[PDB]
């Protein structure tokens, strides 16, 4: 049963070891943090452009007025509607 | 209508409904496309109608069938 | 002095998402809407839409986007670049950047005049349209807020 | 591990039990003590199974007083302690040693040392290493003893020093300590020596953080206390009693920068300290 007991402890040997490696594996320094590069400027056309990429000529070709220009106005008001946030009050109190 | 795509001077998206949800890689092309004094534009494309509005250096395409 | 109360209102109330009714257009709400400051990149207020873990992660990538943002506020070359929108309300000039961590979109803006950043992240889905004007007009409310330098 | 306190009446084993543990395998458990007078031992008198029970002896001699009968006693009880159970470790504390010299400490040791040595060659026991630390209960040197003689009693020691000394290399800590809650028992550290200067510190450091956080109660213990030269000392409750207190040196850094990257790592290291079941 010893034997049993040995082979037990180096599954443990084992297992601590990769209890070990794996906290070991997200240790982060302060030069990660400063030379990181995950942080990168991002566009909307380059992220299509990027998934095209991943995915991976002049198509157009050149040639209502009332209801195109009644409904870019409307969208655009619906756009600021939304985004116009009230304060609950005054953020900065004097003494 | 099929769709509508907003965007700026710089491209970037604002809204993409229908179609245009999953065509955007032609918005660097459109930024090429000539407008008039009004900014109202009909560009023929991939069998599809794109109407082109700029007002307050806001460019709205809106998909429509040629069909 | 400041007042928490107050600004963890204005940022949880800057967790509202959109939903146009013109156009069936329905956005997420941000992941993340936070005040940090200009020098050290820690959060001097948070707020989340949906613990101690996701306190620190946020802490950790607030400190990433100062980190990112502190050379782009210090170079002048390559100024016209397209993902920077220099907007300036009431005669105060400041410069927005938007960057992507993996999937995340972050938006980050200096209050003009001080040493105060305020940040917005999104999920990838996000347009980032959508979130300059949004930090546009979360700008244009702050004006009590401008000219509040560190002690 | 239950350690077994033995010693002569009037060595001092309540006052150590009293000023240590009172202010399962690893926590500070409520040890037996044992007045051995002298006498003849009766063989076999159904301790077998306490002996069995005990993961490591400690005796206590008074160096104040004539200790060469108690030697003797020591050696008569680990001449049975070591035929019952071959897996025993000795440990054996010189206490009451405040009011003594550097020189006559050293020497007090050596004749204690040489003294078992000859009496255990004349019993007949081999194999047997019997371990001697300096004791008192007016400085930190009990602390310590208990200290070694616990981290004897825990299999994964190795482990824990290698989890330290990753912790330390990434996060510009100075000297991380696991501490227990109670008895102020530091657990691990790294292969740093353990200054005492610092251990007080961390000590004084877990006093200070129980008695503020009991002054206030009835609504994870966390501390941030940071010196004028930017040294920060930190603390973090581990899994049951166990708690991590750290002195981390800024190098010139920002401080919350520092602060959110080892409270990062920190969180990382209780998470893989969740996975080995080293508490309790
Ligand atoms: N000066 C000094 N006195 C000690 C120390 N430890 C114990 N004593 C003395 O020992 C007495 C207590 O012994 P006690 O614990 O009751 O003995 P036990 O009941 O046999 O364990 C006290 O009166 C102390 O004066 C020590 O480290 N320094």
């Amino acid at each position: 049963k010893e034997h049993e007991h040995e082979q037990k402890l180096l599954a443990r040997e084992q297992e601590l070891r990769d209890i070990v490696a794996n906290t070991n594996d997200k240790l982060i320094d302060i030069s990660m943090i400063n030379n990181s590069g995950i942080v990168i400027q991002g566009t909307d056309l380059q992220e299509a452009l990027d998934k095209r990429q991943q995915e991976e000529t002049n198509t157009f070709t050149l040639l209502s007025k009332e209801q195109l220009k009644k409904l870019h106005s409307n969208i655009l008001n619906e756009i600021f509607s939304q985004s116009q946030v009230n304060k609950p009050g005054p953020l900065t109190v004097p003494f | 209508i099929k769709g509508t795509i907003a965007f700026d001077t710089h491209g970037n998206v604002i809204e993409s409904t229908g179609v245009g949800s999953q065509r955007i890689e032609d918005i660097g092309d459109l930024s090429k496309v000539t407008l008039d004094a009004e900014g109202f534009a009909q560009v023929q494309g991939d069998s599809l109608l794109v109407h082109l509005y700029k007002r307050n250096d806001i460019t709205l395409a809106v998909y429509t069938s040629a069909q | 002095m400041l007042h928490s109360k107050n600004v963890k209102g204005f940022l949880e109330n800057t967790l509202k998402p959109y939903d146009l009714h013109s156009v069936d257009f329905k956005t997420s709400s941000l992941q993340s809407s936070m005040i940090i400051t200009a020098t050290n990149g820690g959060i001097l207020s948070y707020a989340t839409s949906n613990e101690i873990n996701s306190v620190n992660n946020l802490k950790m990538m607030s400190l990433l986007i100062k980190d990112k943002w502190s050379e782009d506020e210090n170079d002048t070359e390559e100024q016209h670049s397209n993902s920077c929108y220099p907007v300036e309300i009431d005669s105060f000039k400041t410069k927005i950047y938007t960057y992507e961590m993996e999937d995340l979109h972050t938006c980050v803006a200096q209050i003009p005049n001080s040493d105060l950043l305020l940040l917005f992240i999104a999920e990838g889905s996000f347009p980032y349209g959508l979130l300059v004007i949004k930090i546009e007009r979360a700008m244009r409310e702050l004006t009590d807020l401008f000219g509040y330098k560190l002690g | 591990a239950m350690v077994l306190l033995m010693g002569v009446r009037r060595c001092g084993k309540s006052s150590i039990c009293k000023v240590v543990f009172h202010n399962s395998t690893l926590i500070d458990l409520a040890v037996m003590e044992l007045p051995g007078q002298l006498n003849y031992f009766e063989p076999s008198y159904d301790s077998e199974r306490l002996f069995k029970s005990v993961g490591a002896l400690v005796y206590v001699i008074d160096s104040q007083d004539e200790y060469i009968n108690a030697i003797t006693n020591l050696a008569m009880i680990i001449e049975y302690a070591y035929k019952v159970n071959p897996s025993i470790n000795i440990e054996v504390l010189i206490h009451k040693v405040d009011g003594l010299s550097e020189d006559f400490k050293v020497d007090a040791q050596r004749d204690i040392m040489q003294r078992t040595g000859e009496e255990l060659l004349e019993l007949g026991l081999d194999g047997v290493q019997v371990s001697f630390y300096l004791t008192s209960i007016f400085d930190h040197s009990i602390y310590e003893a208990f200290s070694r003689i616990v981290q004897k009693l825990i299999p994964e020691l190795s482990f824990l020093e290698n989890m330290l000394d990753n912790l330390i290399q990434h996060s510009k800590i100075e000297k991380a300590f696991l501490f227990d809650v109670n008895s102020k028992i530091y657990v691990s550290t790294d292969s740093n020596p353990v200054d005492i200067q610092m251990y007080e510190v961390c000590s004084e450091f877990i006093d200070v953080t129980i008695d503020l956080f009991d002054l206030y109660k009835a609504p994870e213990l966390q501390n941030v206390s940071q010196l004028a030269n930017g040294v920060i000392i930190y603390l973090r409750q581990m899994i049951r009693g166990l708690a991590l207190v750290a002195i981390i040196r800024p190098n010139g850094t920002d401080m919350e920068s520092c602060l959110t990257v080892a409270d990062y790592n920190i969180d990382i290291f209780k998470k893989g300290l969740e996975d080995i079941w080293a508490n309790a």
